[PDB]
């Protein structure tokens, strides 16, 4: 039947069907739990908040991310979210629809085996496939050659693909996609008399970052502009009724991606990460890697990220041959779009992990079929 | 203990260093204060006493918590003789290490005598 | 001639000189203002009260704390308090003696610049400096390495230090030190029939907490002892001529420090805050941070809290190496003692905020020098 | 004056006199730099750490390896490295003591020229010499005929020597000794729910490799044993307090030396390199080469490297005559011991590179004097 393309992650959940161009089930991967005391009978019966029922009542609920930087630590909540997105969101039965699940590279074997065992035992899916998000994002761009920079909520890796073939030794995983940026904004908001310690304000702060923060071209020029003038002061309306205005902490937050020293990280920025990935590939394939920079994920939605990283790569290049930057509009769903495109192909039907072969092999068949 | 006497006879070029290193009574005052670089500022008194005074650069306003101000202040005056061990910084000399102290004393002995 | 150190806390104010070990000007940070009607001519001459005259005449006077969790919400009152401290308490000339001021980390920039401007233009001092209260608490219990469990009147911030290296990303500030405990005690005192609405009654409740409340070891065993027996019953004599009897609320009040959910906060307790701050630190520095917890501030002197968070850390530890916590007898005044100790430094003399440099730099010189 | 022998290496650098049987310089060759903020005065006053001074503080510092497979890129840190090696472990004056230098073969002339000038200009050397590590390691075994496999931390070269004569056309170089092994181990350690990205854990990973990793005899049999049984599971105690346990990634790391496909390079393994070197020699001298395989360097001390190498060469042998693998206990210091023995000879005093000859020769004096 129609395969289910479910892109589970630490942030939003992208669940849909195979062959479609946009997912249907979109909701953050947040589990809310009651924390107040129920004084009136009839409303304390519900304690399972997975979808939008937790976002609306975030002030009386405890929003927690059971996935931590592409690592599933709370499988009990993942089972609840999976059941929700399979019953109420997609409104389909996984028992006859294969579910396409994605997994970040350099992932532990326990995380890969548990997500397989749960589907074969609890959901008893007839078959599924586990694919890398970076590989799937390449099909969304229509290309088969070029490094793909993937960045979601807490995972940022660089998997260069040359003529379909990928280089496992050219893969490094950086745990800075969206969560550390949110934490940095959380910390730097306290310099303006703002207090942000509760988990209910995390969604509001993330929205403020998404609608106000932007990747700056020159950091020192932005510092000079903010210190001298105040032309980049944008105000925000808090849901409770308060009014805030931030002009300096707007472009400082996205600069942590290029300068991880703000959050105390020994790893380099994303601009040098792609260059380092290219350096460890072949010298005869660097032409196809400089001219193919396809980013994916919702992280690179800032107004000016592509120009900034192009300038960084040009500065990091010996100025010998040109650099080309690909920023498709469907970057937040490029992983899901690529998964749907691949699952809709005719050659993809014969490597799904069917139930009989999984039972005869075991949980380790996911490491051999994927 | 014989190393104390050897260092005394070698560094009597500047007798003011004997207020940091043991003065032939074979004690162990050398390591901590030399790691602070006090001998480097004292060593100039070889020819002329009119230079950085021991009580002028440091009179122990190193408060009972932070004693971290004398070591870098005195080690920055190592332009004389020259710490040819540029591997070492004042960070590690805060406590001192045997090999590091020996390596710095190598330059002290070498340039201290003309 | 000598440096001045004025510890501006949320509940108590400590002031003195440079090189001293015990503060001289110690008085609660309270502002007394008349609110009744005076029928006798000659007694209603003073407009506001700063010193202990408001404390002794609290029956016809109100209490107003201008600092609210490390933030000075009332600057007119603190100008009066600073003038009183410099005139009648210290009895020195501020224009000839530098003053050292205290400020908690994660503080707003405008607040920090106000202790700069109000001092430079009003008092016209030669030079000052703005230090960190965590660093000052790390000036009175001698050791180059150790995280500080600073907890004053309304600020509880934990800064990890390894050999001296401070980690700004590892600073966790909690706005629950002494005021939340006092409010908890007042609201739990109403169950037995003891209402406390008047702000002038705050000092009596604070003294009751200081002399009766203590941190227990296990909360469930304390519940069992209080419900079954009545051995932990102590009486207090009210100044107006009445006696109380509290036996269950003695140890419940300090329990809010480890379980802030009693008053309705989503943050963790002081025992877990240090653990989380350590977890986000490095891997080869935790050995010198597990057995090092600087305990100080106006909050942490309860008889039974040191062993309490020692046991909490040991339980939260993988049981690898030892945990030991120093509790210096001068806990409350460790901030002022550390301020004077810092003022007694050698290279600290040439890096005060120079008036000549400040005038050509501006209000932002505090963030550049400090 | 007694001659000095210094053995430089990517991981460990050795120094000492000529004639001594025991080494003196035992320290990792690493470079660290301050990266944290000092809130207390008097700190941050260091340009670069070198060696154990960074090893003892590997939490708040980075790790830099200026030696990249015997290639000297940044000479500013190499000045510090040589200053550490000489004065801290000799205490004698190189200005009046001859020093014997070591250098990897197939080194471009620029590196040798610059290390010569540095000795003749930064130092005031009376007579120096530069020798190949493989040639010097032959004197440690007491033989003058046979190949020597010198494998340090990033250098792996095979220089066959027959009756003192060496074959320039049979000399190759492989950049896989200990560094790519460490990278492979820290990459594969992430499959067991571990995180290894920063260099602060690099020393711990190297220690775990040195005390756990071992060259396996049969890799497929080891896979079968690890998958079926759980007997080869040894635990490590992390310095901070956590406990790790690795059973499969132990013998996988040393297998990269024989199977270069793990790191993705087209070059052959260490077992084929010596066979190819022998094949490049004469057919009448292979008898002295098969029975003389002296091991040296920091790599070839795995528990089971000698037997595996013997089996690999026997599989490559035409089954005509015996293969002998020499693995002396002092494989870490074979180069230094051989250099000390050679410099102790009376003949070796008459070809040191004197300064007076260098003054009229020029920078290329090492090229025909060594
Ligand atoms: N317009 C925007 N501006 C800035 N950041 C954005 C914008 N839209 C999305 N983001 C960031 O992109 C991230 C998307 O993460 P996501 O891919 O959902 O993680 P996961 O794949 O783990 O679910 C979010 O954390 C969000 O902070
Ligand atoms: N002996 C004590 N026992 C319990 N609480 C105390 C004691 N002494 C002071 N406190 C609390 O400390 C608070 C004042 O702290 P403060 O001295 O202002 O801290 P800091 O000196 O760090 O500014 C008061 O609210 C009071 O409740
Ligand atoms: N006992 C051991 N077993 C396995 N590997 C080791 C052992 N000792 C050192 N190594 C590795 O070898 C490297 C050190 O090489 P080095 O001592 O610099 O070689 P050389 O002696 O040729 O200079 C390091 O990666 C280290 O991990
Ligand atoms: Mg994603
Ligand atoms: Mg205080
Ligand atoms: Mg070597």
């Amino acid at each position: 039947t129609t395969a289910l393309v479910c892109d589970n992650g630490s942030g939003l959940v992208k669940a849909g069907f195979a062959g479609d161009d946009a997912p249907r089930a979109v909701f953050p991967s947040i589990v809310g739990r009651p924390r107040h005391q129920g004084v009136m009978v009839g409303m304390g019966q519900k304690d399972s908040y997975v979808g939008d029922e937790a976002q609306s009542k975030r002030g009386i609920l405890t929003l927690k991310y059971p996935i931590e930087h592409g690592i599933i630590t709370n499988w009990d909540d993942m089972e609840k979210i999976w059941h929700h997105t399979f019953y109420n969101e997609l409104r389909v039965a996984p028992e006859e629809h294969p579910t396409l699940l994605t997994e970040a590279p350099l992932n532990p074997k326990a995380n890969r085996e548990k997500m397989t065992q749960i589907m074969f035992e609890t959901f008893n899916v007839p078959a599924m496939y586990v694919a890398i998000q970076a590989v799937l994002s390449l099909y969304a761009s229509g290309r088969t050659t070029g490094i793909v920079l993937d960045s979601g909520d807490g995972v940022t890796h660089n998997v260069p693909i040359y003529e379909g073939y990928a280089l496992p030794h050219a893969i490094m995983r950086l745990d800075l996609a969206g969560r550390d940026l949110t934490d940095y904004l959380m910390k730097i908001l306290t310099e303006r008399g703002y207090s942000f310690v509760t988990t209910a304000e995390r969604e509001i702060v993330r929205d403020i970052k998404e609608k106000l923060c932007y990747v700056a071209l020159d950091f020192e020029n932005e510092m000079a502009t903010a210190a001298s003038s105040s032309s980049l002061e944008k105000s925000y309306e808090l849901p409770d009724g308060q009014v805030i205005t931030i002009g300096n902490e707007r472009f400082r937050c996205p600069e942590t991606l290029f300068q991880p020293s703000f959050i105390g990280m020994e790893s380099a920025g994303i601009h040098e990460t792609t260059y380092n990935s290219i350096m460890k590939c072949d010298i005869d394939i660097r032409k196809d890697l400089y001219a193919n920079n396809v980013m994916s994920g919702g992280t690179t939605m800032y107004p000016g990220i592509a120009d900034r990283m192009q300038k960084e790569i040009t500065a990091l290049a010996p100025s010998t041959m040109k650099i080309k930057i690909i920023a498709p509009p469907e970057r937040k769903y490029s992983v899901w779009i690529g998964g749907s495109i691949l699952a809709s192909l005719s050659t993809f039907q014969q490597m799904w992990i069917t139930k009989q072969e999984y039972d005869e092999a075991g949980p380790s068949i996911v490491h051999r079929k994927c | 203990y014989a190393f104390v006497n050897w260092i005394n006879k070698a560094l009597e070029n500047d007798p003011d260093c004997r207020h940091v290193i043991p003065m032939n009574p074979n004690t162990d005052d050398l390591f901590k204060a030399v790691g602070d670089g006090i001998v480097l500022c004292k060593m100039i008194n070889l020819s002329v006493p009119d230079t950085i005074d021991e009580r002028a650069i440091n009179k122990k306003k190193l408060t009972p918590f932070i004693i971290q101000e004398n070591l870098n202040l005195a080690l920055n005056s190592a332009s004389a003789i020259g710490c040819h061990v540029v591997n070492i910084g004042a960070e590690d000399l805060r406590a001192g290490k045997p090999h590091l102290v020996l390596g710095l004393l190598w330059q002290i002995i070498k340039i201290g005598l003309f």
